[PDB]
């Protein structure tokens, strides 16, 4: 696909998947609750 | 009014509170104004609304104004977790353990586990392998971890090992052993003159540093001192003055453990310290 619907259809999908990745990169902040 | 009442006393709360003593009582310390079933009523209802706390401890009870992110939070938890949490953030420093808890509150381990594992999920209790046994996983509110106590485990041998060394040095000069009278000299002229320990200049000592380790308290260090007494290296000579048995030979009828190995082969005539029990 070209590179607008790479990013729009992507804007899209991560549309929906930040909140994934979200909670993955909440998990990696727990990374950091390691400490205490 | 319940706003009015609310936010001045939320007002006296979030200045004082009378610390943490309030008591009830101590509402018409300040403002006593209000009739008796509107300043309950309004208690109620900020408890309700958790504009305000409560706290069960000795007389009466305690009484706090909300920070409103605890409000906030405990508000997202179910019901157990508002007397769950805030019954445990009330156990603070010490924690508070499981079937000790659940008998408090009236539950079963199922139960009271679905709460460990949302405040859990929210970080702000935390486990708690304490220095006692680990038969507990007490749990205290996240962000403290205050506790009685170095460390249970090694690497205190490490440092008691050296220092030993160093405190054997301050008796006489070193090992010296290139020959027989070689060690101590007679100690200088005299070591009746000499009447030396450090029990103070350790620390000083402990600036070496060169490992994983932090500060530590003369007291303990005193302990230190004191099993090297029990482990007969050093002696103990008015209080705080120590003499070092000079193991370090041992380090290196007649009578030593070391300089010693067994026949323990073949022939049955032989001693144990078993063979008779």
């Amino acid at each position: 696909l070209n590179e607008e619907a790479s990013k729009l259809k992507e804007r899209i999908w991560i549309g929906l998947n930040a909140d994934f990745l979200l909670e993955q990169e909440s998990k990696r902040l727990k990374q950091e609750a390691d400490i205490a | 009014q319940l706003s009015d009442n609310a936010k001045t006393l939320h007002s006296q709360m979030m200045s004082k509170g009378i610390g943490a003593l309030f008591t009830q009582q101590e509402l018409q310390k300040q403002m006593g104004i209000g009739s008796l079933t509107d300043l309950m009523s309004i208690v109620q209802e900020l408890l309700d609304k958790n504009l305000i706390k409560l706290v069960k401890q000795n007389d009466e009870l305690k009484f706090q104004g909300v920070l409103e992110s605890e409000a906030q939070k405990k508000a997202t938890m179910s019901a157990e977790e508002a007397l769950v949490y805030s019954y445990i953030e009330a156990s603070g420093r010490e924690g508070i353990w499981s079937k000790t808890i659940k008998a408090r509150t009236n539950l079963h381990q199922h139960v009271v586990l679905k709460c460990l594992k949302s405040l859990e999920s929210q970080r702000y209790v935390k486990s708690v392998k304490s220095v006692k046994f680990p038969t507990r996983k007490i749990y205290m509110l996240y962000s403290l971890q205050p506790s009685v106590d170095e460390l249970d485990i090694e690497f205190i041998n490490s440092l008691l090992t050296i220092v030993w060394r160093f405190i054997s040095e301050n008796t006489f000069p070193n090992g010296f052993k290139n020959f027989e009278n070689g060690p101590k000299k007679n100690v200088f002229y005299a070591p009746n003159v000499k009447n030396y320990s450090t029990t103070q200049e350790i620390l000083e000592f402990i600036t070496a540093a060169q490992v994983a380790n932090v500060e530590l308290t003369p007291s303990n260090i005193r302990s230190l001192c004191e099993v090297l007494v029990y482990d007969d290296k050093l002696e103990k000579v008015t209080h705080d003055c120590y003499r070092v048995t000079l193991e370090s030979i041992l380090q290196m009828s007649i009578f030593n453990y070391f300089k010693m190995f067994p026949a323990s082969k073949h022939d049955k005539e032989v001693v144990y310290f078993d063979e008779w029990t």
